């Protein structure tokens, strides 16, 4: 009889696995149509409609989040798993500057052995983009004996995160009251999770990371480096490459910390050799990430007179054009997990984009730099994870507008005078997206119709009218000038993006200093009309999904319905997920506008080979500065010249890029057939199929209908998305691997 | 409560009296979460793998079967025995037994009265009361645990120093 | 503005009024049904053509129909 | 497991069974008789 | 509980009842899920085929038909030399005794679905041996038992067959 | 012959396709080292190209212009293999699965929850319905005749 959880809420019994649609109070009854089987997996987890008591809610959401981490997990130990086994691993080790990681071997069935290709180092495979070989060194993983290791106790981690939903569910459940712990729930994932976290990292990096890859770089082969252990057992072969643990711990504790300067440095730049961030860098860094999140962890009151109430802190900032200011904000994000789930999705995509830029910025492994395909897969992926988890923010944001807003609680509050005043913002958002619009793209298209006109001085060029973007050079100068005058303690550059000298590793550029001139104006300028175009379609989503002009009680119809009819002119898409349909497709056109600035601004003028005499010569020749301003320049030198890999990809070892192209191509001409359609056409149609089902005794009990407005909708975008992503995703990779 | 064998612990609060072996050591609580017959059919068919594989693993260091595959020590016999299919055989049969112990075993836990680890199999009585029967349930749950701990630091000598019949 | 019609299938199971979201329905007496009513469309000036009436109809092809016509700044939803 | 064969009789779990049974016998015919263009015979 | 008379330890099938080789060995219940009389069909057909098989064999290897088709002392290289011909005439045969023995309804749902069919029971006796109904248990049970014991026997030969490549002997 | 196209047995550029993949696979060969997988690899995929092309030569298969085998199906019986026996071979297995669909359909129509019992397969009757359709053209053409196939007016229409 604990005060936190429940015993033995939900008996462990298959009885409910053989009735499908338990859940729902609609779905119990049976399959009628086949848009019960649609219904039956768009309701599988909105555990919101499945029962009404918050607290079951919180329980079901708690062992969900287990069951996804043990899937993780799972994914993690087959990742390493095939690292171990499927891959050329020990290979890439002895010559990560001229072997291509490969971890994933094909069987030789229908003739598809073809992709496994030369990948180096006495070994046939698919070459690996996801970077998994540079963070094992990285992590001083220099035997595949550690990689079966590691997958043996991903597999371990998996089953006890399986076990502890289950525990969790059906053994013993939390209360609400532990769940709303939120001071305690913040304390500890600010301390324990996050600081325990980097504290442990920055142990194992010190201990077994520092030397091993010290030792790498020194060039002794893998099979002399000592067993990591060896390492924590023996302070006489890690004192050998950092002569500071000589001194032990007692520099520590008598605050003598410049002792430990030789394994904590403060350098900047990047390591010579890997042309990676230096490692010491890496654990200094993580030890001071580790003291600020601890100590950032005792700062809100859990069980003592001591600590933060952040309903007290929220109540008291208040001001003059806020009313009421945060007061209720307390009593929203403990009461409605949607909201929880926005502000986090929000965060974590803006995150994940940034992980994004910093990674390539400043690439933390050694020898990623010089793996071009790993760089530019790595970037895409975060950027494009980011965009989705900052579309899913805006969706619950507006399901809890919809869903979990309460008047009566919210009088005067924040939430409230923003949806006072939402015309305002809407319409002032409005504006500035036709402004940036108008004005990035149609520089875009003058300069396409100046060249197409033979009026070459007349572009918005750099030997033309020129748009210097002056702010971001100015910061790049304040970066490059930082080591000795700002940061005095730095011995170099952050990131030599922002200025400095070109690193090279093998012959290869790591990092250089990435000029911005008019070309990056405009797609920089084109980057933020996107952003404030995806921008405005879900914050008028979550604005307008309770009420409007048109439709004064649209919040009684739910936050997703198709419509409210065809009077009032039309009233499609009035939804709220209509509009996180729409900003779906906005992000997709964002995102891929980002990846292809990227792809071909550090394929034009970063990326490249550097000649003995100090020539650099790149992939493309910086064609990025002069045809990157026209839309004709972005369709010819770089859709139409680096898809030349792609299309004559057929016969090598890159043909499954090819094939994907096609089907990619193929998919998302698929998807504008329910995009642009509509339901009564198909259910028409049906009734024709299903009169000659009849006609030969054939017709199904469960009558076939077609799919719903929404449904049908949500299908057009996730083919869509597949679509583009896919073929962008071929093209990438296809591209990159072949030069 | 304070059960026999941890004298400090509570009693497991599921096994009272009435199982042979029975000396109420569950100090983690497996019994708390797992049916009982479950578990004692497991730890009988844990004792009986490891009876057989003890006694297998000690005569074959020192009788080998006719041929030049079987000349080879326990510790690298499983290599040579599952290249030449010996232990595919067993794998076959040890499959086919298992299914039919899957039956059992859902039979034994949906009613039906089957003792766990109970097949019937006696050619031989050896068990002629309930009283005979008691003790020779205690004799191999004894036995087994005993082999299922010396297969273990059999296993574990022989790959740390890789002796002959004397693994020390 | 629209055109509403109602047809002797109705019910008088007053679903339709009670889901018209402008005044446009209303329950009047009849005899052509075990209810003893009939919905009527006496204020079709205010009828938008959202068509919320007939999703709310069980009879089996609906008893009120809204035909879509000649539009105004009531049958818009315009609220400028 | 009266319940949970009564789940491995859903359409879900009987169609990727089949599904997986049916591209099985088919990637194991393209082994052992790979390159067929035409009928055997 | 009554417990099967074979598997000791395991419960009494059901569905097995009033045949004629009831020793209640069915752990995986195959009787529940698929019909009894069409499960005992099946068994007297598979076990009369492979008794004949196995007789075919051992003939085979001994005995062998005149001509350069027929010599090959081994089955299972014979089913290659004989050629494709002679074995789709046997297929056809066989087909055709198919059809004329159960009368059409050769399904699983189409035999027994008017019942009046004891499994296994095509008329054929014209020898006469199964007048006395005294020994006709006997000698159902003596059928049953060595058509099970030929299907057994009929996969080991093809299987030494394939591993070996000579003959039986 | 048939179309201007001539047997792969003779077609200068079919065995011209078969050097250069043999050669491209050589070639990739001499890049590893020794008894190798990746050599075993490489040694299997000439192997089973050049005993696909011999196959494909031996096989009464007529060549284009560009040496690779065009498939004759006008309907003659000589090059029946091509389409003729895959067609039969297709129209049997594919009225097997349409067979068993519809009398499981017409099967469990007539028991007290149909709905139910197409998410919830009754896998006995299931397996007893699939593997009686072996019989499809004949049970068919024995339902046919009795005007059990077809519906003749209770099938519903559209109001014109
Ligand atoms: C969750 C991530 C994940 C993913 C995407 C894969 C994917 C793959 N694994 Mg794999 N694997 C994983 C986790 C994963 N594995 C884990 C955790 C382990 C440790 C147990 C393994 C152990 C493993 C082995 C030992 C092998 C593979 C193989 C394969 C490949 C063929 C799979 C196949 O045909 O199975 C078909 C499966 C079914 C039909 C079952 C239904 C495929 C690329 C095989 C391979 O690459 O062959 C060269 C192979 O031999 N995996
Ligand atoms: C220092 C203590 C501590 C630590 C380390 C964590 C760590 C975590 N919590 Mg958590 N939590 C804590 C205290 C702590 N919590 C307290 C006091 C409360 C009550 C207010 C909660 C309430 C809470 C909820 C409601 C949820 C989490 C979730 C999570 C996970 C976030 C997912 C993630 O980042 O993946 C990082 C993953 C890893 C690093 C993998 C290794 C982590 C393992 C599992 C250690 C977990 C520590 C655990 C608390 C120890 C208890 C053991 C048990 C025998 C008592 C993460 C594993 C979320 C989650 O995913 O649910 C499962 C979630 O929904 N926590
Ligand atoms: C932490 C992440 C997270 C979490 C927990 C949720 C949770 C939830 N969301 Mg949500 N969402 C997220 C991210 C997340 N979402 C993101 C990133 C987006 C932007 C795309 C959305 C957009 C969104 C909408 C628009 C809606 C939800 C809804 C819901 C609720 C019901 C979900 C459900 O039943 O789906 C069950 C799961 C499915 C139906 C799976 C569908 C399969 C997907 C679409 C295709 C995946 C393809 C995959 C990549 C493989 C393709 C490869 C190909 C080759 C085969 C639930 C509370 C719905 C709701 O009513 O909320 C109350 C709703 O209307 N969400
Ligand atoms: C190439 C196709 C295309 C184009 C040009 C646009 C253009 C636009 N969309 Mg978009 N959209 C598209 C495809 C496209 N969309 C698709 C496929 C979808 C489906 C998901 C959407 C969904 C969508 C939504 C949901 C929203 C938009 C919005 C906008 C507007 C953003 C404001 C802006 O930049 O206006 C400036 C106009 C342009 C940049 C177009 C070119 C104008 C030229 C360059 C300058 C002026 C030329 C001059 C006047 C010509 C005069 C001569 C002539 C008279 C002969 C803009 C009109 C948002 C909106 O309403 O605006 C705020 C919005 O909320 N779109
Ligand atoms: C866990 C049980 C087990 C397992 C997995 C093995 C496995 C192995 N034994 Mg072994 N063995 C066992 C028990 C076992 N033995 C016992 C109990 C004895 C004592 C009689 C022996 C005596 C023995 C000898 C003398 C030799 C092996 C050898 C071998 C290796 C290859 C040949 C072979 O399978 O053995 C053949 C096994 C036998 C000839 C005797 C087995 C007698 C069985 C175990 C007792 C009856 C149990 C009963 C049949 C259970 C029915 C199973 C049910 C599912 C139907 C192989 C690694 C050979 C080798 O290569 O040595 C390195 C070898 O020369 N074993
Ligand atoms: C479900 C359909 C199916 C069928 C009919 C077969 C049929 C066969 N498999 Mg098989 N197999 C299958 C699925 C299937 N496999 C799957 C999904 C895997 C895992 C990817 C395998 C892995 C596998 C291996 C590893 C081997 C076979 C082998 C065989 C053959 C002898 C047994 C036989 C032709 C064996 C064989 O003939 O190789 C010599 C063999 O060694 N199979
Ligand atoms: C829909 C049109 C279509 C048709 C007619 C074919 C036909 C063929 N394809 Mg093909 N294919 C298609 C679509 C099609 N494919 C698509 C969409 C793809 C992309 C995924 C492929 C990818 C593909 C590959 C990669 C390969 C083929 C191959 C083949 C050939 C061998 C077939 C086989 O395995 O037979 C043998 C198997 C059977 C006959 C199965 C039936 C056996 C049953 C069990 C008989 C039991 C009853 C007695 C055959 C000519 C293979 C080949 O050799 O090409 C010449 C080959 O390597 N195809
Ligand atoms: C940026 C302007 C800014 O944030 O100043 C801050 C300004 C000050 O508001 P308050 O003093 O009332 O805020 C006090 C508390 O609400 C703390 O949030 O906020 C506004 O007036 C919102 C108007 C946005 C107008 C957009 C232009
Ligand atoms: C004999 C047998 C079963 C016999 C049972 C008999 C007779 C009794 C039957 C009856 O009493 C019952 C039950 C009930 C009665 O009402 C009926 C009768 C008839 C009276 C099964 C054999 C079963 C035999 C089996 C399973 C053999 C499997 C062999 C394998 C797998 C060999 C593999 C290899 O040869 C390869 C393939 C390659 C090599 O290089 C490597 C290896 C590994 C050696
Ligand atoms: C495995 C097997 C039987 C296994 C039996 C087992 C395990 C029995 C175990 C038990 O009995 C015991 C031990 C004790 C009992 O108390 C309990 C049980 C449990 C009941 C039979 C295989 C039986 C296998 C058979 C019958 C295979 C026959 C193959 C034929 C005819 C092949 C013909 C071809 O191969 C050629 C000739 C040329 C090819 O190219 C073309 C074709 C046509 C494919
Ligand atoms: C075609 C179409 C239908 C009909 C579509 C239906 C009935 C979907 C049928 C799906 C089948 C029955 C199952 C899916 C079969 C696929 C082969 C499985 C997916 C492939 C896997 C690899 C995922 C609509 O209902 C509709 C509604 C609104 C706007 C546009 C449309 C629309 O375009
Ligand atoms: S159906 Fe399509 S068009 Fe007609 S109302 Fe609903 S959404 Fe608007």
């Amino acid at each position: 009889k604990s005060t936190i959880v429940d015993f033995n809420p939900v008996e462990t019994s298959f009885e409910k696995w053989a009735k499908p649609g338990q859940f729902s109070r609609t779905l119990a009854k049976g399959p009628k149509t086949t848009t019960w089987i649609w219904n039956l997996h768009a309701d599988a987890h909105d555990f919101d409609i499945q029962t009404n008591s918050l607290q079951e809610v919180s329980r079901k959401i708690f062992s969900a989040h287990f069951g996804q981490l043990a899937v993780i997990f799972l994914w993690l130990s087959g990742m390493h798993f095939h690292g171990a086994y499927f891959s050329n691993y020990s290979a890439w080790l002895t010559n990560p500057t001229s072997t291509k990681p490969s971890a994933q071997i094909v069987w030789p069935i229908v003739g598809q052995e073809v992709l496994n290709a030369d990948v180096g180092g006495n070994f046939q495979g698919i070459q690996i983009t996801s970077g998994f070989f540079q963070l094992w060194r990285a992590e001083g993983i220099t035997s595949e004996v550690e990689l079966y290791w590691t997958a043996v106790g991903g597999l371990v981690a998996s089953f006890l995160m399986l076990f502890a939903g289950w525990f969790h569910y059906h053994k013993a459940a939390p209360k609400l009251e532990w769940f709303q712990n939120v001071e305690s729930m913040l304390n500890h994932h600010l301390a324990g999770l996050l600081g325990l976290g980097s504290l442990s990292w920055a142990g194992h990096q010190i201990h077994i990371a520092l030397p091993i890859n010290k030792l790498l770089d020194l060039g002794v082969s893998p099979e002399e480096i000592p067993l990591p252990y060896e390492f924590i057992l023996n302070r006489d072969l890690i004192a050998q490459l950092y002569p500071s643990f000589n001194k032990g711990l007692t520099p520590f504790f008598t605050l003598n910390w410049g002792e430990y300067s030789d394994f904590l440095t403060f350098k900047g730049g990047l390591n010579p050799v890997t042309g990676g961030l230096w490692l010491t860098d890496t654990a200094h860094h993580h030890l001071a990430i580790a003291v600020l999140f601890i100590v950032a962890g005792h700062m809100y009151k859990t069980n003592w007179f001591l600590g933060h109430s952040i309903k007290t802190i929220l109540e008291a900032h208040k001001g003059p054009f806020t009313g009421e200011g945060h007061k209720g904000l307390y009593e929203v994000l403990t009461t409605s997990w949607h909201a929880q789930l926005a502000i986090n999705l929000a965060l974590f995509g803006s995150l994940s984009i940034i992980v994004a830029h910093h990674m390539y910025a400043m690439p933390p492994y050694p020898y990623i730099a010089i793996d071009y395909p790993t760089q530019l897969s790595l970037f895409t992926h975060h950027v494009w994870i980011g965009g989705f988890c900052i579309v899913g923010g805006a969706a619950h944001g507006a399901i809890f507008f919809v869903r979990d807003y309460n008047a009566a609680n919210n009088y005067n509050n924040l939430i409230d005078r923003v949806i006072r005043h939402r015309d305002a913002i809407i319409s002032h958002l409005n504006w500035v997206c036709i402004f940036l619009g108008c004005h990035s793209f149609g520089l875009y298209v003058h300069n396409d119709t100046m060249r197409a006109l033979g009026r070459s001085q007349d572009l918005f060029s750099d030997n033309a009218i020129a748009l210097k973007p002056i702010f971001a050079q100015f910061i790049q100068n304040l970066h490059t000038l930082a080591p000795g005058s700002t940061a005095p303690n730095a011995l170099t550059t952050v990131s030599y993006a922002f200025g400095g000298d070109v690193i090279s590793v093998g012959s290869k550029i790591a990092m250089m200093p990435i000029s911005l001139g008019t070309a990056d104006f405009l797609v920089h300028h084109i980057h933020a009309f996107t952003i404030h175009v995806t921008v405005l379609i879900l914050l008028k989503g979550v604005l307008y999904s309770r009420n409007s002009r048109l439709i004064p009680d649209k919040a009684n119809l739910g936050f997703r319905f198709p419509c409210d009819g065809p009077g009032r002119g039309g009233t499609c898409q009035v939804s709220a997920w209509d509009h996180v349909f729409l900003g779906l497709f906005w992000m997709y056109n964002s995102i891929s506008i980002v990846i292809f600035h990227f792809s071909w601004k550090m394929q034009s003028d970063v990326w490249g080979t550097v000649s003995p005499t100090g020539a650099v010569s790149h992939i493309t020749g910086g064609n990025f500065a002069q045809s990157s301003i026209t839309i004709n320049g972005w369709l010819r030198d770089f859709l139409w010249s680096q898809a030349a890999q792609v299309v004559q990809s057929y016969g090598s070892s890159l043909s499954a890029y090819g094939l994907i192209f096609l089907g990619a191509h193929f998919i998302w001409a698929f998807s504008l057939m329910f995009l642009f359609s509509g339901r009564g056409y198909w259910q028409e149609l049906i009734e024709s199929i299903v009169w000659a089902h009849n006609k030969l005794k054939v017709a199904p009990s469960i009558q076939p209908r077609a799919l719903s407005i929404t449904q049908g909708r949500a299908v057009g975008v996730a083919h869509y998305l597949l679509g583009g992503i896919g073929t962008t995703w071929a093209f990438f990779l296809a591209r990159i691997i072949s030069v | 409560e304070k059960s026999k064998a941890v004298p400090f612990l509570p009693r497991p609060a599921a096994l009272d009296g009435s199982v042979v072996g029975d000396v109420g050591f569950d100090p983690v609580g497996f019994t708390s979460w797992l049916p009982l017959s479950y578990l004692q059919e497991a730890e009988i068919k844990h004792c009986r793998i490891a009876m057989l594989a003890t006694l297998g693993w000690i005569v074959a260091d020192f009788v080998h079967l006719p041929g030049a595959v079987h000349e080879v020590s326990s510790l690298a016999a499983h290599d040579v025995a599952v290249k030449s299919g010996a232990l595919a055989q067993i794998l076959i049969w040890t499959s086919i037994a298992e299914a039919i112990s899957v039956i059992a075993i859902s039979q034994m836990l949906e009613g039906s009265g089957r003792q766990p680890g109970d097949f019937k199999f006696d050619p031989l009585n050896f068990a002629k009361d309930e009283k005979s029967l008691k003790k020779m349930q205690l004799s191999e749950l004894k036995n087994g645990r005993l082999a299922m701990l010396a297969f273990s630091g059999i296993v574990t000598q022989a790959a740390l120093t890789g002796h002959a019949f004397p693994y020390m | 503005s629209h055109t509403v019609k109602i047809y002797d299938t109705c019910i008088g199971c007053t679903q339709c009024v009670r889901a018209c979201p402008t005044d446009v329905l209303e329950m009047v007496p009849w005899d052509g049904c075990k209810a003893g009513q009939i919905a009527s469309a006496p204020r079709t000036e205010d009828c938008v053509g959202c068509k919320r009436c007939e999703t709310a109809c069980p009879t089996d092809f609906l008893s009120v129909r809204v035909y879509l016509g000649g539009e105004t700044t009531r049958s818009l939803g315009l609220a400028y | 497991m009266k319940d949970f064969l009564k789940y491995l009789s859903t359409a879900p779990v009987l169609l990727t069974a089949w599904l997986t049974f049916t591209a099985g016998f088919v990637i194991e015919i393209n082994r052992f008789y790979p390159d067929a263009l035409t009928f055997p015979f | 509980k009554v417990f099967s008379k074979s598997v000791p330890f395991l419960l009494k099938p059901a569905g097995l009842d009033g045949m004629v080789g009831d020793v209640g060995f069915d752990p995986l219940g195959f009787a529940t899920f698929i019909d009894i009389r069409w499960l005992r069909e099946a068994e007297l057909k598979n076990g009369r085929v492979a008794m004949l098989a196995f007789l075919g064999f051992i003939v085979q290897e001994f005995i062998r038909l005149p001509g350069d088709l027929y010599s090959e002392p081994n089955g299972v290289k014979a089913f290659f030399q004989v050629g494709p011909q002679p074995l789709l005439q046997i297929f056809l045969f066989c087909g055709f005794l198919e059809f004329n023995m159960h009368k059409g309804k050769l399904t699983q749902v189409d035999m027994f679905e008017d019942g009046k069919r004891e499994p296994g029971n095509f008329g054929f006796d014209p020898l006469g041996f199964g007048k006395d109904p005294a020994k006709r248990e006997r000698y159902a049970l003596a059928e049953l038992k060595n058509g099970r014991l030929a299907m057994i026997a009929i996969g080991g030969l093809v299987h030494h067959a394939l591993v070996t490549g000579h003959a039986t002997f | 012959d048939i179309g201007g196209l001539n047997p792969c047995k003779d077609s200068e550029v079919f065995q011209k396709r078969l050097a250069k993949t043999v050669k491209k696979l050589e070639n990739r060969l001499k890049k590893y080292e020794e008894g190798t997988p990746p050599q075993i690899a490489i040694q299997q995929q000439i192997t089973q190209t050049k005993q696909r092309f011999t196959r494909y030569a031996d096989s009464n298969l007529l060549c284009g212009n560009d040496g690779l085998p065009h498939l004759i199906t006008d309907g003659r019986w000589s090059h029946g293999s091509e389409f003729l026996l895959p067609s039969i071979l297709f129209l049997y297995i594919s009225g097997w699965i349409g067979w068993v669909g519809r009398k499981y359909i017409r099967t469990v129509g007539q028991t007290s929850n149909p709905t139910e019992k197409e998410i919830i397969i009754d896998v006995p009757l299931a397996i007893s319905i699939m593997t009686s359709g072996f019989l499809w053209p004949f049970a068919a053409w024995q339902e046919f005749l009795s005007g059990d196939l077809i519906a003749s007016d209770e099938t519903i229409t559209t109001s014109p």
